[PDB]
């Protein structure tokens, strides 16, 4: 991996720095690195694989070194370098593609393609140099089992799930008490609905609790917590849990009462925020417990009093919302996020060459299925293919 | 159930809809149509029940599933009403004079009640909360009330002298008395011809539908003056002939049943739950 | 709270037993005792009800919680046994000539029945399954049966001529009719004098225990000939005085109540299943 | 850890090989290793034990080297070696005990005691030599993030749980349909009971399902599957779920029908056995889904026909069973089992010296609570203390 990254890094640096007119002192170290790459790769044969529709490609390296005598680079020097760079870039792109479309259940962190296995030999370790990208840095750190961290803007941590729980129900579905939620991506919209508006509840308070278990621990997470859930504030016709029938939902939004968001790690409470909504920090947690109460307003104007009768029929159902958006966090495991393209790149390469479904990942690299069942083997394979995708995106 | 009634039920908002359960419901359900005597008198056919059963069969119901029960009038029907089938549709003729009795009958049959016996001759009774009512049924229910105070002496009435009692009901078949809550009352009722029960309105009864034949919307199944809930089970039609009324009931039986929820039928046929 | 749906309940095999709830149940529950008239006749004591109430109070039942209901005889009581207390204990005198009726009475109140109306002369009726019976009740139940074939022609009976109908019941206060399943039967009943209902035996009734006084084991609450289930709610005692019988019932009331359980169909948990 | 293991291994070799009369050629390499150890440890001060009742021990090393000039070892040589070995064995035992009684939430894999921290220094790496034990080999592989493997006989993967689920029940508990199970250690005994014997079930079949989610993935597992659950095959009076009342269970055992044992990984069927009993192999799984059926016998003798009436009361309750024993398996994580003594060693040491409850392990090192909530921090601390206990048991 470090060798493949070093090849790609050398090629990117050569593309950016070997330019017409530049001082040779600007590229001296780069030229020495590039010539070392040429010498190491010369005389070697590689085969990038025929898995799926990815075509079998053979690579042979017999290149001359780049010159070292110029004071400034000229057009001829740049074009001569560009020919070799283009061949090397094509080879690295094909190696990355071959690796990305492969998985194993035993050593998913180990190389899976023939070319990357060959590059793991000692003779290619001379190519290795500056490993400064986030993914390669994390790769080297976790190879030594040092504490790693991936920074994610809007981490796609929550598997998609639009569900509801009914604590009070009956076949008519006209006096219902419960919660409905969407946990999608980096957002949780939850809403507790009481159809009676806690008319007969003790103290006229209806307590709602929503627990979300993250499949991986998040640290240094910045989160927005808005009082209302705009997703569950309009009339809906909702299937029943068994799908037998539908029920009507006609929310009227009351501000949630005694809002308490707890962030927990291994069942211990790490962070707790009460009646706070701007922007909160969860420093280290794997579970989010949201408590919110529907408090019947003791005083009502005639319209409000009309909306909430003493007994059935209940036609305007008191709903208290909550919206939690993890804007940024840090995870020791690779995750899909809103900014990075690693997941999209891996999925695109697997779809373009019609890669048969493997024993590790769900078909189509579906992220909901993956993050729902984020096992250590899946984590290893995913980190491998994501690091390879970043290496590829350095060039393509 | 009972060891899991207080347990949550979770459903996903993408579970595919099952097919229609209307045909199966009709195949496994029983229908009871309640009509007044004047209906059968005006139809003047001895095979009209068979005609209705066959038409329902065209509408999906099996042969021996739709039953017909006749009552003399609203006041008589209100004496121990007995709802028999899974689905009970009551064709109630409208009268501008029987408005309160229509409302009381509709209240008794469109809501579930938990009732306990009262001993007016021994104890003084009060209505605890806004759902606590008194329901009196009998051939002739006359109910008179004497409100009391914390010292048990009556106000505007004398316990010894019943004649001073503030009468609330006279010559009634069904009456729903609603007195001020928290005040002990002494009651005089015709115990010979009237039974009074301390009842609580638990909730709606969803397997009973009331089609008001003629008239306007006058039903008031709620004691609270500020609310007159018109529900899916309180229909109203305009009529000239009873045959057209029954044709309308048969044709839109899909809509009528769809407006009612099964599983509300009790093991007993009474309109109230009696607990000692 | 989640009424009308069945949810699995999970329990650990090491949960600690709660304390005895017998005292709380006695405090908050009513016990109706049903005895024949001749018992009160042979007791002869006007204040016997109060004496038994005080004895129950020594057994922990609050004064006024225990009710003493009286019935003339088995046949008359069987017309419509309506049991409304939390716990019912029916004292039934044994008679060799009334054995079946005794069984019928037991089979009527030791089991829960879901009964729909039957309209003979307008529908032919089948008994679908083992649990589908026809319960006829009234002053005098005489029921005659004509089994039809697939072509609707009666077998050994002429539909037009009721006199040829095979006869199953004659002048009965209560009768459980079990006919061959899968056969349509025309029914002839004394409708003006007896009402017949198509009933399904849902399951046992647990708040009613019948104590048979004198005799042997004769009750048969199941129509299947191969079973005579003697459940824990069917007791038997030898006697020479009714006072000893009542003293035994009071002394061993703990055992009687233990053999009984709160009516499952009733109470909040069984809401929107059938009743309450 | 490698240094502590090397010390222990050198001492065990010295105890076993430095014996009177033995050819020096039998011990030469060991004598070199031992002298290296003495040279490295000479002039170093260690302190062990200040937690709980573990006494404070100070350790000073000023020892002479063992000779190299003999042809066969004699009494003098053995005595000098034995004195040095006794001191070193005492020191290693105390260091192991000092490490076994400590835990950390953050870096529980890293050394906790001061002595092991000192031994992690470069100036001790010379002591390191043959790391052949499965626990130290797994430790080294885990350091490099290679696939680890622990072989277990009768692995204690299932936390103890004796519970039941009633799918049909009533307050009198006389018409009950449901399942009862014991998941204990390496055994799963599950029984589905129907009191009606599926008289009214569709097609006269009652379906029972039981899902056990293992806390860690198991590979190369040998499983005995037997038709009957003898633990749930005798009359029993069972507390109700809330414990307000007891119910009766008079089982009569019928053989299970359409037995399907699935071994799942990430919710996918890896192994599946249909009506297979005796020894089966589950190559890789984290879930066991046992689905079986009570099929009402279509034909009965008069006794059998009498057992099961058409309606209540039901005095004989038709029960189908299943017993699943994991004889041997492989796990990437440390686990307790029937043959090893690592858990017993750690628990005994923590109990003998009255080690206060820590932030990682449950009180008393309760294995059920430990494997129920087997968190990554718990896993790291447990691998550390188990490796130390295996190192200790080499000498103590
Ligand atoms: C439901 O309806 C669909 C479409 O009409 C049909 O294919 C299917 O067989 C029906 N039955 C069930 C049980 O889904
Ligand atoms: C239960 O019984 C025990 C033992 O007599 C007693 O200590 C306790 O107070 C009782 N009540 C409760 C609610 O535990
Ligand atoms: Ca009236
Ligand atoms: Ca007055
Ligand atoms: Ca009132
Ligand atoms: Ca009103
Ligand atoms: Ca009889
Ligand atoms: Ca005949
Ligand atoms: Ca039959
Ligand atoms: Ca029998
Ligand atoms: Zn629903
Ligand atoms: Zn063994
Ligand atoms: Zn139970």
């Amino acid at each position: 991996m470090d060798v493949l990254y070093s090849l790609s890094k050398t090629l990117k640096d050569a593309r950016d720095k070997i330019v017409e007119g530049t001082l040779y002192s600007n590229v001296s170290d780069l030229i020495q690195q590039f010539n070392q790459m040429i010498i190491t790769m010369n005389g070697n044969e590689f085969q990038t694989g025929g898995i799926g529709n990815l075509p079998i490609r053979n690579w042979n390296f017999d290149f001359g070194l780049l010159g070292t005598t110029l004071l400034n680079l000229d057009a001829n020097y740049v074009e001569t370098a560009r020919n070799t760079i283009d061949y090397f870039v094509d080879f690295v792109d094909n190696v990355c593609m071959d690796e990305m479309v492969r998985e194993s259940q035993r050593n998913g962190i180990a190389p899976q393609s023939d070319s990357l296995r060959k590059l793991s030999g000692i003779k290619f370790k001379r190519i290795n140099f500056d490993n400064s990208s986030e993914y390669i840095e994390n790769w080297n750190l976790q190879n030594r089992r040092q504490r790693t961290g991936f920074t994610f803007h809007k981490p796609n941590i929550f598997p998609y799930s639009a569900s509801f729980t009914l604590n009070r129900s009956q076949p008519a579905h006209d006096n219902l008490m419960g919660t409905m939620w969407l946990n999608a991506g980096s957002e949780i919209q939850v809403a507790g609905f009481d159809y009676s508006c806690a008319i007969n509840a003790p103290a006229n308070i209806q307590q709602f609790e929503h627990i979300v278990q993250l499949r991986r621990v998040l640290t240094t997470a910045t989160i927005t917590l808005l009082p209302d859930a705009e997703r569950f504030s309009f009339p809906r016709v909702i299937n029943s849990a068994d799908g037998a029938t539908t029920w009507y939902f006609n929310p009227v939004i009351l501000r949630p009462n005694n809002v308490e968001v707890e962030f927990l790690l291994n069942g211990q409470i790490i962070n707790t925020y009460q009646a706070r909504f701007g922007t909160i920090i969860a420093r280290n947690f794997d579970t989010i417990r949201l408590s919110f109460q529907l408090m019947r307003p003791p005083n009502m104007t005639p319209a409000v009093a009309a909306l909430f009768p003493n007994a059935q029929p209940f036609e305007h159902h008191a709903t208290v919302g909550l919206t939690l958006r993890i804007e940024s966090a840090v995870c020791e495991s690779v995750l899909a996020d809103a900014s990075k393209t690693m997941l999209a790149n891996v999925t695109s390469v697997r779809q373009e060459y019609a890669i048969p479904v493997g024993p590790v990942f769900p078909p189509g690299m579906n992220w909901t299925d993956l993050i729902t069942n984020y096992s250590p083997s899946r984590e290893d394979n995913l980190q491998r293919v994501f690091t390879v995708a970043s290496i590829r995106s350095m060039l393509v | 159930q009972n060891y899991g009634i207080n347990l949550p039920i979770t459903g996903s908002m993408d579970t595919a809809y099952a097919n229609s359960t209307q045909e199966e419901t009709f195949l496994t359900s029983t229908l009871c149509l309640y009509y007044p005597t004047e209906a059968a008198t005006e139809i003047n056919d001895n095979s009209w029940k068979d005609t209705l059963s066959q038409l329902f069969l065209t509408k999906g119901w099996p042969t021996g599933s739709v039953y017909f029960k006749e009552y003399t009038d609203i006041a008589s029907f209100s004496v121990d009403p007995q709802l028999y089938c899974d689905y009970n549709v009551v064709l109630m003729k409208y009268d501008a004079t029987l408005q309160l009795d229509m409302s009381e009958l509709a209240d008794l049959i469109l809501n579930e009640w938990l009732c306990n016996p009262m001993d007016i001759t021994l104890y003084y009774y009060q209505q605890t909360d806004e759902a606590n009512k008194w329901i009196s049924m009998g051939s002739s229910c006359t109910i008179k009330v004497c409100p009391l105070n914390t010292q048990t002496l009556g106000i505007g009435c004398l316990t010894t002298d019943t004649a001073t009692f503030e009468e609330v009901a006279t010559a009634e078949k069904l009456v729903i008395t609603d007195v001020v809550d928290g005040v002990n009352h002494k009651l005089d009722v015709t115990t010979a011809t009237c039974t009074i029960r301390n009842c609580k309105k638990l909730g709606p009864r969803e397997n009973v539908a009331v089609i008001q034949v003629g008239g306007s919307d006058v039903l008031d199944i709620t004691a609270d003056p500020t609310t007159a809930p018109q529900t899916e089970r309180m229909m109203r039609i305009n009529w000239k002939k009873w045959w057209q009324v029954f044709y309308t009931v048969v044709d839109y039986v899909n809509q009528i049943i769809q407006a009612m929820s099964k599983r509300s039928r009790s093991l007993n046929s009474a309109a109230f739950y009696y607990r000692i």
